[PDB]
């Protein structure tokens, strides 16, 4: 889980 | 984890970060798409970069421990993970502080349609  | 970034945001702006800062513009809360729209939002988009940068750790869940050294965030050694999401947070926190002066409510519930576009980190 990142940011995307 | 994201309640700990909420309770930083808070010490930090005064702003709960719900709902101040889980629906606002572009990227926060539910970042993706589109121009970020103001300096608070470009705060969201980089803190998504950073997140981005960590793809096998889990920033929703895991647990970091920081301490304050008068009004300093200072982000204390735990697992990698845990120290490189507690640096993403601490960076987003200051940025939504260095740009309160721009807050603007018009951002709150900001509607999907108008976010269009890639943007890359």
């Amino acid at each position: 889980v990142a940011r995307s | 984890s994201l309640l700990e970034f909420g309770k930083m945001i808070l010490e930090e702006t005064g702003k709960l970060a719900i709902p101040s800062y889980s629906s606002y513009g572009c990227y926060c809360g539910w970042g993706g798409k589109g121009t970020p729209k103001d300096a608070t939002d470009r705060c969201c988009f980089v803190h998504d970069c950073c997140y981005g940068n960590l793809p096998d750790c889990n920033p929703k869940s895991d647990r970091y421990k920081y301490k304050r050294v008068n009004g300093a965030i200072v982000c204390e050694k735990g697992t990698s993970c845990e120290n490189r999401i507690c640096e993403c947070d601490k960076a987003a926190a200051i940025c939504f502080r260095q740009n309160l002066n721009t807050y603007s409510k018009k951002y709150m519930l900001y509607p999907d349609f108008l976010c269009k576009g890639e943007l890359k980190c």
